[PDB]
């Protein structure tokens, strides 16, 4: 996917 | 679609130098502004970005933009931002930030900032983000963005970027991303065990030189061994690629 870390 | 320069007290030099750079836009004095009373789907130019005619505007919707911007897209309308929020000038255009381990509020102050300058803004950090905002070194953001050596500054870069670029016309490279970096041990209070006096001296040296806490087990992060425990060779490495590396990849 595009996501390389997802948000907190 | 048609520009409307909305003449207003309060603005900056920059709107005087917009209108010395222009037919198809019209020039509203304050009071023909504050009569409108629908959104024309029309540019608005104004300067400032405070008082009864800029809120009056941004309340009915209508599509604003700083005088700054202009100078920066001239005549090429596909250049203006296309968005629901007032952009002041373009300071940040081709900046996408992403957020890590900041306060929410703060957080949301930065992407505000941000928009305004005409960048963009994601809550993931995905593969468009340019630059990290961080507030302290470890997270999963904060490892990704180092591994792919992508910039993570503080907060502080997009404030003073807001605030200078206020007065003056500027891009985000104007500033110097090192003075703005993430310091390598930000967030973290360092503890030490089985280390020579020396080498340990050496530890609390470079820790409150790259931005960290020592100490000499609730208090302390990591612990350099031979809770985090990491061997020594996390931290000079750290301290040698310029990130906190992960400490995963050192047990």
């Amino acid at each position: 996917s595009p996501v390389l870390a997802e948000d907190s | 679609f048609l520009v409307k320069f909305v003449k207003s007290s309060g603005s900056s030099e920059y709107f005087l130098k917009a209108l010395e750079s222009i037919e198809h836009l019209q020039i509203l004095e304050e009071e023909a502004a504050l009569n409108i009373k629908e959104n024309d789907k029309s540019l608005y130019i104004c300067d400032p970005f405070t008082g009864v005619v800029f809120n009056h505007l941004k309340k009915l919707g209508c599509r604003i933009v700083g005088p700054q911007v202009v100078l920066y897209c001239m005549q090429s309308q596909r250049c203006v931002p296309r968005a629901e929020y007032p952009v002041y000038n373009m300071t940040m255009a081709d900046v996408t930030i992403s957020c890590t381990t900041l306060d929410k509020d703060v957080r949301e102050e930065v992407h505000k900032y941000v928009q305004m300058m005409g960048g963009r803004v994601y809550r993931d950090l995905n593969m468009s983000v340019t630059h990290l905002i961080a507030g302290e070194v470890g997270s999963k953001k904060y490892l990704v963005a180092a591994s792919l050596k992508k910039p993570v500054l503080l907060p502080s870069w997009v404030k003073t970027l807001w605030d200078k670029s206020q007065q003056r016309m500027m891009r985000y490279t104007d500033v110097n991303m090192e003075d703005y970096a993430c310091p390598v041990f930000l967030g973290c209070t360092i503890c030490v065990t089985g280390l020579s006096s020396s080498d340990r001296k050496e530890v609390q040296r470079l820790t409150a030189e790259h931005g960290g806490q020592y100490s000499g087990m609730n208090e302390c992060t990591h612990l350099i061994v031979q809770v985090h425990c990491v061997p020594v060779q996390w931290f000079s490495d750290s301290i040698e690629k310029g990130f906190c590396q992960d400490e995963t990849m050192y047990k």
